[PDB]
């Protein structure tokens, strides 16, 4: 009947709109990877610009929420920008009301609670987006916390989201099982970027050019995104490795 | 515009509230959690089923603190439980502590959470909560108490029980194993035994969460100088303690 | 119920409006005739039992001393409309020290007709289920008779019948009306048309008459004068022989 | 404190004869012991052969004149261009003035 | 908040919710009202006669709106309570603003208007109640009896009945009521009322509840023994045939 | 599994689509052609106006709207929805200016419109916009051209086109981007826009059309949005008429 | 938009019934059995717990019998949460009447307040009705001992002895067979216990599956006694239902 | 102020109220009944600001009559006094409070006892054997403190009230044009024809 | 259709709003009216329709301001609502800015007012088409407004039943009536001919004909009754 249309329970105890939003999260057909370094945090995403009439500088799914928090979105760009604006407003309001910058996990929990409110109320529809917040929290160090359209959120040593998410996840798992540590033992953030790009090339099995990647880096008290030429330099360094 | 002002949970001709039963169904598919009341404390326990080993299971807590003497665990939908714990903390602070200067007793806090959930089952444009809650608390005039709250908004006091997938098999195990003279460590051991059945993967301090409402811990108060202020009764066990007690199973 | 209350049909009409028009079709009979000597309003009381005191059937109401109204259909709804009319009339006096024009009163009444729907100022759920014949006199447009429907539309009729016999009655009205019609002639004409379209034998207990004149204003005829007019029309029709059989 | 009222002087006069009326006013608009303008008329024709003047506070007088002209416009709109009776205009002006019974137009009005 | 249009028009020109409320009225206990030359009698039917029922506290079918107006109903009891409360409040308000008790016609019209508003408002269903309002105007000896239906229509009646089996009782009343000769005495009115009720209440006299209204606020409820006297007297005449 | 996911806005289908939004896009595709071209110092917008009859007053019935004094917007699809969206965008720009003094930057205005539309695709009580809007202008960071779809999705383009002949236009634009890496001039962009409108008119060649061109250039219009009129309009029309025939 | 999903909880059936009222009454019929009996010298309330488990702390459990004030108590049949909402509102109304008039609330006034609340839920708002039936037992100086009942329909009535919940037909038959106007409180207790034991869906009545309450006059002051587990077990073994 | 006096005698309550209402320097009326029958066994005399008095009195009367009709029962005098006190205490902190003082006299039939309550415009209620509002008490109380006796008869109470009225007419600056005297007992409310 | 024509908030799979089209059909099933302008005048000729022969002829031309008026075709109440809104807007212009509201801006306001109803749940599009004539600081203007929200300026047009005859007459007579500058009676005669080009089994009479004229040195005036006998 109509238990498939709004956020009410099916006889099996499931919410079909949540599942369909989850399915919609992959509409962009882009894979994103996130890893923690020794003192930084890197996020890589596929930049796919099909139309040449497009301004390639405007195509991005990574957002600078605050001076410290970055957020990469898997899902349509309307809901992506909606979540981005809401998260920026929440971070600013938190900074104003409580006197310090909003933590990564706190913003993630706030967005997950909002998604849960969408999960229980009828007039609000879920947002077909998966949100990965990354930062270097002053109390927790490198932090990666991810939320989904179900209101669920959790933190990772390293994570991946997208159509081929299982492959990248298994790759990272194997690497960490071999290293027996929960981070990329490297002092420079450029090397962690190179590690992430290398392992994404290994998992997805495709070569990238400078215009095929978005690279966000979060260091203590800063979150930025690399330009095309910095990504090209990282790809050159990767190609010159063994 | 929220035009959904009508009830989404109505009575069927068979005298059934469909959404309530469907929430109970969603609860039954949740991971098993359990609670056991002893003579000098209560114990709540559940399995920390992570999605991927890349995920840090400690960052997500199934056992949460409501008041320094009242904790809670759940079975069902994680996000509903999280927002319910937030609402419960806020209602315990506002609707009691800001009025009487003391934290609410277990029965009244459970009643408030039950009111919230019933409003979720009767108000307009909303579905019932897809969780079942086991709340273990301690107050001075009622002692220790363990309550269960269902999506229907009803709550019951249990000497010991469990909810989730392997609830029945767990509950039977508790009936043959429980008595009215158990000490706190006995309840902890029985909880670990009952949980070991309803778990499929590894069974260690990093895959299980367990909290106790036992003695007052003044070392966890953070300040000294007030003799009338003793430590909290709620304490989550560390993975080291869980594994130490597993080593003697 | 699968569509909205203010939904358009593929033909370009409002469903609830047409349904209320049908309800009006199922209503009692109300006929008005306007002449240079005044306007006459006659209604069928339609008492559903002999024990019902026929006096308590007030289907002709006074909006003001110069404006009278007859109702047809779900008469209950008309109550609210009548109030909105009466107050409005007196208010136009209070604000302007003069009588409100008949067309202005009718337009103000019609302004409520389409004030229905969902959303929300909250509006009523359904349109009115009653049609109105509003008769009056002002120094601008003389004697006037208006038909007001729950469609928000109002017309001005020299003579109009609404209700059950409203179709057949209307035809005979078109055949029996002229610009030189007098007041007594209009009274007897309303009586005759009512006697034709009424299922019951018309007497002074199941029919009610009223008239708006410039002199005496709006006056509702009592049972005795109405019965005398009924006897007069009986004598007129019984003593008429304009036939040519051979 | 801010004083919301002021006096611009002026004088108006109204006479009614057999088949005519006359409303006259001085064209001097002043403030305190200074002249603002020597020709600022305040006796206006509103239509329907109705002349009005609200003398006193210039702002309130202008506001009332504009409100009455708007009222006659809407009275023509809503009543089939019916001529506004002089007594009807007087009643409507009474209601306009009493609308601000507790913040009055500091003007003496004559039509 | 909730403004869903529940009472709307049907393609044939019918407001279904109103008719279904009338049907709910047809399922309620019977009530009857009769006008005399100087008194009004209201009779009501008791749901069979249960033994575990406490009759001292259960609300009666006849409720006073003021000292001089009474109200009987047929249909849903809760909607009747709502209408009775609104009517009593309006009676006190009319006393307060007019310094004169309300007329039966005015109270009847108020109740009818309330019901009509409930048939044309959003988010609400019409009243499943039909009402019989009886009494005497202040300082007036002329009896007053009115009826209102869920549709909002109100009308005066020499004698009327509402509820289940009201067709048979209305036929009996149309048969045994002479407008030229209304029951001159209170006894005649009560006898006609109890006879009309016994035409449908096959059970005993306990099922009959009679109240009599007389001018200057003279409202008295008849005892079960008086009802037994009336039923025995009418039955003995029937057997004579 | 099931049916009825397209009868209510904001309802996700089992595949993960908002069918009402795609129906609005289809409604857009039924509209006239409108294009935008970003040159080196500004942007030029052009639109076709289908002449339903000779009774229409020429040069009237303007289709391109202006926001603030530097933003131009042209919308293909349901004209009333585009007018409403332009009104909301003007309100957003007025708020931004009143609070921050500076005129609203083009990307900020784009994001404002996008959030408005995305909100309009969030509830079953509001219909998604039935128009695709090509807008832009010159701000402190140079020229910006954006296109916004009924889904709330918007992007920055070197050139954009929507409507019936969009594909035709989308072809010609792709030529220019390839043949002018250095960038077009404002006047040359106006001529190319006239040409592209004339070419895309063939997809709706049934009735005759009227060309409407506006532009916002840092040097030609000093950063202000102005309608191309008079001699420059006739030059662009003659250029297009010569290139097509 | 949202019109397709509205169940319209407050609409009439073609016969003239309230769908949700009847369905909630069915849900209540599927609930525990509660019996109230009024005697000449007191009133008794008895109720059967449908939740049956040996691991249920029956001591600190009160799911069927609740206190409104100190002179009025309620036996509930149906959804416990809606019941508790109505109980809180009823306590607040009683205390408001006390604060206003400085007199204890008459029973019928509270009963009619709750019934009007229920009806309001069965006429406007488009919300589901309360799936709860109440048995009120009270004492006021006007009518003395009083036993009332109310259902989701918003209708309320009075009784000498009445039952709500499951097996109400057989319970009413037994009560009507064994009731007398001159019974005492102990006779009423025995009758309620026997009716519950004969209309129970379990093996036999035990203390852990019972809630019991008595409102008495034993001095001139009324006592509202909620029975404890041991008191219930003792009255059970004394009436002969059990043995120990 | 106006003369508002009350005395509680064994099996009766007597209330006296000035008959004069004066606005400005002119006595507008000399036959004003400053009482309202709240119920057949409960009467209330009132005095205070012009307008507020009769408004509050008739409002209380309407509410009490509505309660009496709704329940077919008469509220005890204690309950009516508590209701009026709560109304006044809610009024005092409103935008425009009621400035009315009331004496409530009633024969409680369930206790078969007379009761008299005094409440000022603030909501301070007291049960007294005798009470007064305005300046009147400043004299009458003394007399009562000397002449009151619990086991008095209704006629003795009337004589004591006559003494109070004489003292007021002797030592009061205002001419209150006599008083209306009413008695509330088990048989209801009556008005002394000649005082 | 059946699953997409219940609300104005539901798009058809082809991208159509059916309620809007149903309102347009409600317009098409109304009395015929025609408007035509030159460079100095603007005329509305309306054929009022009656229920029967005992009924009046419902008014079709409404005055909005001393320089601007409109003619209706379809639902009379929606026409009254829109005309009252337009009166309010012209009045606000004159009072706040001492300015006559431009016809183009009036059309914009009406278009936005309709678009408000064609996108929100719990509301219907208006059920009337409008023809607006007005003389402003830019000369004479004629606008055609449909409740879809589309308003267009034309030298001449017509709406109602069989409006195509009048439209084609104007299409041919364009070069002729656009030159009727400074002659009101000739423009009125041209409008009467245009509306006669849309008659089937009927003749124009003083009872069914309404004229409206606005222009330079000519306030928006309405002619009914004997005043139209000079054109019959």
């Amino acid at each position: 009947g109509y238990d498939r249309h709004i956020t009410i329970f099916s006889p099996e105890g499931r919410l079909y709109q949540v599942e369909y939003a989850f399915k919609a999260t992959n509409q962009t057909n882009i894979n994103s990877l996130a890893v923690r370094g020794k003192d930084c945090t890197v996020v890589i995403s596929q930049k796919k610009v099909p139309d040449k009439l497009l301004d390639p500088t405007t195509v991005s799914y990574i957002f600078c929420i605050s001076r410290t928090i970055g957020m990469v979105v898997n899902g349509p760009i309307p809901d992506a920008r909606n979540a981005a604006l809401r998260a920026k407003a929440e971070a600013a309001e938190f900074r104003y009301k409580y006197g310090y910058d909003m933590p990564c996990d706190v913003l993630a929990k706030r967005m997950a609670n909002l998604s849960q409110i969408y999960t229980q109320r009828a007039y609000m529809r879920p947002l077909g987006v998966i949100l990965t917040f990354v930062s270097v929290d002053e109390e927790l160090g490198p932090s990666i916390y991810k939320t989904d359209p179900a209101g669920y959120y959790v933190g990772y040593k390293a994570t991946a989201t997208g159509p081929k998410q299982q492959e990248i996840t298994t790759n990272l798992e194997n690497h960490f099982k071999k290293s027996k540590i929960d981070h990329i033992n490297e002092e420079s953030w450029e090397k962690v970027v190179e590690f992430a790009i290398t392992h994404m090339i290994d998992a997805l099995g495709t070569e990238f050019s400078k215009n095929d990647l978005e690279v966000g880096v979060a260091t203590k008290d800063k979150f930025f995104t690399l330009s095309a030429e910095n990504i090209e330099e990282r790809l050159v360094a990767i190609a010159e490795q063994d | 515009t929220d035009r959904y002002s009508f009830s989404l949970t109505t009575f069927s001709p068979s005298g059934k509230l469909g959404q309530i039963d469907y929430a109970l169904t969603a609860v039954k598919q949740g991971v098993t959690s359990l609670g056991i009341k002893a003579t000098n404390g209560v114990v709540i326990a559940t399995e920390k089923k992570s999605s991927s080993p890349l995920a840090m299971s400690e960052t997500l807590s199934k056992v949460s603190l409501l008041t320094p003497d009242i904790g809670a665990v759940y079975s069902g939908m994680g996000p509903d439980y999280r927002v319910l714990v937030d609402k419960s903390r806020k209602v315990a602070h506002t609707s009691y502590k800001r009025i009487y200067g003391e934290y609410p007793p277990t029965k009244l806090l459970v009643s408030e959470v039950a009111k919230i959930m019933q409003e979720a089952t009767q108000s307009g444009g909303v579905r019932p909560f897809g969780v079942s809650l086991l709340i273990a608390g301690h107050d001075e005039f009622n002692g220790f108490s363990l309550y269960q709250v269902d999506p229907s908004g009803s709550y019951f006091p249990w000497k010991a029980t469990a909810i989730g997938k392997g609830s029945v098999a767990a509950k039977t195990f508790l009936e043959k194993r429980w008595n009215d003279e158990l000490e706190l460590e006995d309840a902890i051991h029985i909880a670990l035994l009952t949980l070991k059945e309803s778990v499929e993967g590894e069974f260690n301090g990093d895959t299980i969460e367990l909290a106790i409402i036992g003695d007052e811990n003044p070392d966890l108060l953070g300040y000294t100088g007030i003799p009338t202020d003793k430590g909290p009764r709620f304490r989550k066990l560390t993975s080291q303690e869980i594994n130490d007690r597993l080593e003697a199973l | 119920y699968d569509r909205g209350v203010s939904t358009f049909s593929p033909e370009g009409r409002l469903f609830q409006v047409e349904y209320s028009l049908e309800a009006i079709k199922l209503g009692s009979t109300a006929i008005g005739i306007a002449t240079k000597e005044g306007v006459v309003l006659g209604v069928e009381k339609r008492a559903t039992s002999p024990l019902l005191e026929s006096d308590s059937i007030e289907k002709i109401v006074e909006i003001d001393r110069h404006i009278g109204c007859a109702m047809s259909g779900l008469t209950a709804d008309a109550r609210s409309m009548i109030e909105h009319a009466r107050t409005a009339a007196v208010t136009h006096n209070l604000y302007y020290d003069e009588d409100i024009n008949v067309e202005s009163l009718t337009q103000s009444v019609c302004d409520l007709a389409l004030r229905f729907g969902e959303g929300a100022e909250r509006l009523m759920s359904r349109p009115f289920g009653v049609a109105l014949l509003i008769a009056g006199h002002d120094a601008d447009d003389g004697y006037q008779l208006f038909h007001a429907e729950p469609s928000g539309t109002f017309y001005r009729y020299n003579a109009k019948a609404i209700g059950s016999g409203s179709e057949g009655a209307q035809a005979e009205l078109l055949n029996e009306w002229h610009s030189s019609l007098t007041l007594k002639e209009a009274e007897l004409l309303v009586l005759k048309i009512l006697k034709q379209v009424m299922e019951e034998k018309l007497d002074e207990n199941n029919a009610q008459l009223s008239c708006i004149t410039k002199q005496d204003g709006f006056k509702i005829y009592d049972n005795e004068k109405t019965a005398e007019l009924i006897k007069e029309l009986k004598e007129k029709e019984a003593a008429e022989s304009p036939e040519e059989a051979d | 404190q801010f004083n919301p009222y002021g006096d611009n002087g002026g004088t108006i006069l109204g006479i009614a004869g057999e088949d005519f009326a006359v409303l006259a006013g001085d064209t001097r608009n002043i403030t305190d012991y200074s002249i603002n303008s020597r020709y600022e008329p305040k006796v206006f024709d509103c239509g329907d052969n109705i002349v009005m003047s609200a003398n006193g506070f210039a702002a309130d007088g202008d506001a009332l004149v504009k409100r009455f002209k708007n009222s006659v416009k809407w009275y023509h709109f809503d009543h089939n261009d019916k001529k506004l009776s002089i007594n009807s205009a007087a009643r409507n002006i009474q209601h306009l003035l009493y609308g601000k019974r507790f913040f009055p137009y500091y003007v003496h009005t004559i039509i | 908040g909730y403004d869903r249009a529940l009472s709307i028009f049907s393609p044939d020109g019918h407001i279904f919710q109103v008719e279904y409320a009338l049907e709910a009225v047809k399922r309620g206990t019977c009530a009857v009202g009769v006008k005399g030359k100087n008194c009004v009698v209201l009779g009501c039917e008791r749901r069979s006669t249960l033994k575990l029922q406490d009759t001292r506290i259960t609300p009666s079918k006849v409720s006073k709106i003021d000292s001089h107006v009474v109200l009987s109903f047929s249909g849903l009891n809760a909607d009747s309570r709502i209408l009775i409360e609104k009517a009593r409040v309006e009676a006190q308000s009319h006393r307060l603003t007019l310094e004169d008790p309300v007329t039966v016609e005015y109270l009847t019209r108020y109740v009818a208007g309330v019901q009509q508003r409930y048939t044309q408002s959003g988010g609400v269903r019409p009243f499943g109640v039909s009402t019989l309002i009886a009494g005497f105007d202040p300082r007036d000896d002329e009896p007053k009896l009115y009826q209102t239906e869920p549709s909002g229509i109100y009308s005066s009646w020499s004698a009327q009945t509402i509820g289940r089996n009201s067709k048979t009782v209305r036929e009996f009343l149309e048969k045994n009521y002479d407008r030229k000769e209304p029951p001159a005495t209170v006894e005649e009115c009560v006898k006609l009322t109890v006879r009309s009720l016994l035409e449908v209440v096959q059970t005993g006299a306990k099922n009959i509840e009679i109240t009599v209204v007389k001018p200057d606020s003279d409202i008295v409820a008849l005892s079960s023994e008086e009802i037994n006297q009336y039923v025995t007297q009418i039955e003995q005449e029937k057997q004579e045939q | 599994i099931g049916t009825g996911y397209d009868l209510s806005n904001s309802v996700f289908s089992p595949d993960g689509r908002n069918f009402q939004v795609e129906y609005a896009v289809k409604a857009v595709e039924n509209g006239t052609t409108s294009i935008g071209i970003k040159c080196n110092d500004g942007v030029v917008f052009a639109v076709e106006k289908l002449i339903t009859s000779k009774l229409l007053v020429p040069q009237k019935n303007v289709k391109i709207q202006v926001v603030d004094r530097h933003i131009g917007c042209v919308y293909s699809g349901l004209i009333p929805d585009g007018r409403h969206l332009v009104n909301r965008g003007r309100e957003e720009a007025a708020s931004f200016k009143k609070l921050y003094k500076t005129p609203i930057p083009i990307p900020a205005f784009a994001d404002r419109l996008g959030q408005y539309v995305q909100a309009h695709t969030l509830y079953n009580s509001v219909r998604p916009f039935g128009v695709s809007t090509i807008f832009g202008g010159v701000d402190k960071n140079g020229a910006h051209l954006y296109m916004l779809e009924p889904s709330g999705s918007y992007w920055g383009y070197k050139g954009a086109a929507t409507g019936k002949g969009r594909q035709s236009a989308k072809a010609e634009l792709e030529k220019l981007v390839d043949h002018h890496p250095e960038g077009l001039s404002a006047r040359e962009a106006v001529k190319q826009a006239a040409k592209i409108i004339y070419l895309a008119h063939e997809d709706n060649k049934e009735k005759d059309f009227e060309l409407e061109i506006s532009w916002c250039s840092l040097s030609e219009t000093n950063g202000l949005h102005k309608f191309v009129k008079g001699d420059l309009l006739q030059e662009a029309i003659d250029f297009a008429q010569k290139e097509i025939n | 938009g949202s019109r397709r999903y509205d169940s319209r909880t407050t609409i009439f059936s073609p016969e003239g019934r309230l769908y949700q009222v009847e369905y909630a009454l069915e849900s209540i019929s599927h609930a525990g059995t509660a019996i109230g009996i009024m005697a000449s010298d007191g009133i008794v309330l008895a109720a059967e717990r449908k939740v049956t488990s040996t691991l249920l702390e029956q001591d600190t459990s009160t799911e069927k019998l609740y206190k409104l004030n100190d002179k009025i108590a309620v036996a509930v049949a149906g959804l416990t949460a809606d019941a508790e909402i109505l109980i809180n509102t009823a306590r607040i109304h009683a205390q408001n009447y006390l604060k206003t008039y400085n007199e204890d609330i008459p029973v019928e006034i509270l009963v009619r307040r709750l019934s009007d609340i229920k009806q309001g839920y069965t006429q406007h708002g488009g919300l589901r009705p309360f799936g709860v039936s109440f048995i009120y037992a009270g004492y006021d100086d006007r009518y003395g001992y009083q036993l009332y009942t109310s259902n989701p329909s918003g209708n309320y009535t009075g009784w000498k002895a009445i039952s709500v919940g499951a097996n109400t037909s057989a319970a009413q038959t037994l009560l009507q067979m064994d009731y007398k106007d001159d019974m005492k409180v102990d006779d009423a207790i025995e009758l309620a216990l026997k009716t519950l034991s004969k209309t129970t869906d379990s093996s036999a009545l035990t203390y852990d599956r019972l809630e019991f309450a008595t409102i008495r006059k034993g001095d001139g002051e009324v006592y509202q006694k909620i029975f404890k587990p041991q008191e219930i077990k003792d009255i059970l073994v004394k009436t002969g239902i059990t043995k120990k | 102020m106006d003369i508002i006096l009350g005395i509680r005698v064994q099996d009766s309550v007597i209330l006296a109220s000035s008959k004069a209402v004066t606005r400005g320097i002119s006595v507008l009326k000399d036959s004003d009944d400053k009482t309202r029958q709240l119920s057949p066994h409960t009467l209330m005399s009132f005095a205070g600001e012009a307008g507020d008095t009769v408004q509050f009195a008739e409002y209380i009367q309407a509410n009490i009559q509505l309660y009496s009709i709704r329940e077919d029962y008469e509220l005890s005098p204690q309950a009516v006094s508590s209701f009026v006190r709560q109304e006044l205490a809610k009024s005092i902190r409103s935008r425009r409070p009621y400035q009315v003082n009331v004496l409530i006299g009633g024969y409680d039939k369930k206790k078969n006892k007379p009761e008299l309550y005094q409440i000022d415009y603030l909501g301070t209620k007291v049960e007294l054997p005798y009470g007064a509002h305005g300046y009147s008490g400043f004299y009458t109380f003394s007399l009562l403190d000397h002449h009151y006796r619990p086991d008095m008869t209704t006629e003795e109470g009337l004589d004591l009230l006559k003494l109070c009225v004489q003292e007021l007419e002797k030592r009061m600056p205002m001419d209150f044009k006599g008083v209306i005297v009413k008695i509330v007992d088990k048989d209801g409310i009556r008005q002394v024809d000649d005082f | 259709r059946n699953n997409y024509d219940g609300d104005t908030v539901t798009f058809s799979p082809t991208g159509r709003l059916f309620q809007v089209e149903y309102a347009l059909e409600a317009i098409k099933q109304g009395s015929v009216t025609v408007g035509l302008r030159s460079n100095t005048h603007a005329v509305l000729v309306a054929l009022k329709r009656n229920a029967d022969e005992l009924s009046s002829y419902q008014k079709k031309i409404i005055k909005c301001d001393e320089h601007m008026g409109l003619s209706l075709a379809g639902l009379a109440p929606d026409a009254r609502v829109l005309s009252n809104y337009l009166r309010q807007q012209c009045n606000y212009s004159s009072l706040v800015f001492n300015r006559k509201l431009a016809v183009e801006r009036a059309g914009h306001l009406l278009c936005d007012k309709a678009q408000k109803n064609t996108q929100s749940y719990g509301g219907r599009p208006y059920g009337v088409g409008l023809l607006i004539i007005g003389y402003d600081k830019s000369g004479a203007h004629l606008l055609e407004f449909q409740p879809s929200g589309n308003v267009t300026e034309l030298y001449g047009t017509a709406i109602g039943a069989r409006s195509q005859g009048a439209k084609t007459y104007l299409e041919r007579t364009l070069d002729t009536f656009i030159k009727i500058d400074g002659n009101p009676d000739e423009l009125i005669k041209a409008g009467v001919e245009a509306i006669s080009q849309s008659l089937r089994d009927e003749s124009l009479t003083v009872d069914n004909l309404s004229i409206a004229i606005v222009g330079k040195d000519t306030p928006f005036t309405i002619y009914d009754g004997e005043a139209v006998a000079k054109y019959i």
